């Protein structure tokens, strides 16, 4: 894309501890910096697209001066080879303006596309999110370990096994503006540091240059 | 047990007690001090704060308690026979209380 | 048959036999008696 906001990457990084004052080096799923991974300017009705990867993270472009067209941001995350047993999950929103997103990761049965109800659904929930100036959040399956980020809060799962890759994320697409994609293959390492109460203000990914990583 | 860490638990936990030393153990992390009211706040991604290496804040029930050491955990016996000897905490401030 | 997820919610006493003080018995140890499992894998097998 062209607008990518990478001051709106301080708010997804977390250390495993609460740290204060501290500069640490933390590493796992963290969304590519270079613009040529940020799908943003699709026109062509296949802003839907999918994924190969072990997460993928959505940023909200900007909400001051549309209105009420926000992001749709229908994420599907598939078990690649499907069973009636494997665990699927799917966020959704519609245009708002108010607050209302849901997450539900249950069973399903079929793969074709999101019903009324499905059995045996472990998180079925609202969790509102407020607009900001800009928002960023995204979702993590590396080696099982579900982490829903949306900012200030998070939620972490160890499952046993899914094994996610396709990722079927949709935006409505031609709409009043357009939400940006990220979808993260590799795990990297970036050195963090954090504020008085712990909230990182500063990164560097190690291997964007020879300087990062020293 | 598809997941570990959801933690399924009877009887949710209540406010503890502001004033007396005790052996907390709070999310996999056992430490010993007391606790007090604070106003200060830190990030919503962690219930636990270090400054440094020690533990300094934890936060209960949405209430952030700032985490002391006890004082009078150890002390020194000056000791003469059965019914005479001295006690001197070496650690504990009694200016005050 | 029907299933249930269980996650971050409080599990109540003995609300998942009969009232009746005869029949579910076999499931019973000790003064702590409130334990819902027979043979584990390869978890502890008391719930406490
Ligand atoms: C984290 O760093 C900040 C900034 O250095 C600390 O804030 C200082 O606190 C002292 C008290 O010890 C004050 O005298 C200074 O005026 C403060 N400076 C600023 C810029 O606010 C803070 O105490 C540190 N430690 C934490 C949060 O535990
Ligand atoms: C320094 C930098 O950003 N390099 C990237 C490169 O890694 C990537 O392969 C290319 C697009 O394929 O865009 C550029
Ligand atoms: C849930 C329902 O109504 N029907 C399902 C069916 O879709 C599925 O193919 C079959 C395989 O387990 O189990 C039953
Ligand atoms: C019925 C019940 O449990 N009520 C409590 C309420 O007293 C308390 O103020 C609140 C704070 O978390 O949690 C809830
Ligand atoms: C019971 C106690 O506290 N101390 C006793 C002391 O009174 C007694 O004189 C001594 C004799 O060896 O044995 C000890
Ligand atoms: C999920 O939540 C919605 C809204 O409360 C409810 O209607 C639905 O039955 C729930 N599904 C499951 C499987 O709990
Ligand atoms: C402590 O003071 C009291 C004062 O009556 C008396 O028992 C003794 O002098 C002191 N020492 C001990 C061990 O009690």
């Amino acid at each position: 894309c062209e607008s990518v906001d990478f001051n709106l990457f301080n708010t997804i990084f977390s250390t495993h501890r609460g740290l204060s004052n501290t500069t640490s080096v933390i590493t796992g799923a963290y969304p590519s910096t270079n613009k040529s991974d940020w799908s943003c300017n699709t026109r062509t009705g296949h802003l839907s697209g999918s994924g190969f990867g072990i997460g993928l993270y959505v940023q909200t472009p900007r909400e001051q001066y549309d209105g009420s067209g926000a992001g749709g941001y229908t994420i599907a995350v598939s078990p690649i080879h499907v069973t009636n047993l494997t665990w699927e999950l799917w966020i959704h929103r519609k245009w708002g303006v108010n607050s209302v997103v849901t997450v539900r990761l249950c069973r399903w049965w079929q793969f074709m596309s999101g019903p009324t109800n499905a059995f045996e659904c472990l998180i079925n929930g609202s969790y509102p999110t407020h607009r900001n100036t800009g928002y960023m959040f995204g979702v993590t399956w590396y080696n099982d370990l579900v982490r829903i980020v949306f900012p200030p809060t998070v939620l972490e799962m160890q499952l046993d096994g899914l094994q996610w890759e396709r990722v079927q994320f949709n935006s409505p697409v031609n709409a009043g503006h357009a939400t940006r994609f990220n979808v993260v293959k590799d795990i990297s390492t970036v050195l963090v540091e954090t504020n008085s109460g712990g909230s990182v203000f500063r990164y560097s990914y190690c291997a964007d240059g020879f300087v990062n990583g020293l | 047990f598809v997941s570990t860490g959801a933690f399924v638990c009877e009887s949710n936990p209540e406010a503890p007690k502001t004033g007396v030393c005790v052996t907390y153990t709070v999310e996999k992390v056992t430490f010993q001090g007391v606790l007090y009211e604070s106003n200060f706040t830190f990030a919503q991604y962690y219930n636990l704060l270090y400054v440094g290496s020690q533990l300094r804040y934890v936060r209960i029930l949405g209430k952030v308690y700032e985490v002391s050491s006890c004082f009078e955990a150890s002390y020194d016996v000056l000791y003469r026979n059965n019914q005479s000897f001295g006690l001197l905490y070496r650690s504990f401030d009694c200016n005050q209380l | 048959f029907k299933r249930a997820v269980f996650s971050n919610c409080i599990v109540n006493y003995t609300t998942w036999v009969n009232p009746d003080q005869r029949d579910f018995q076999h499931l019973i140890l000790s003064n702590g008696k409130f334990n819902p499992f027979t043979e584990c894998n390869g978890l502890n097998r008391i719930v406490d």
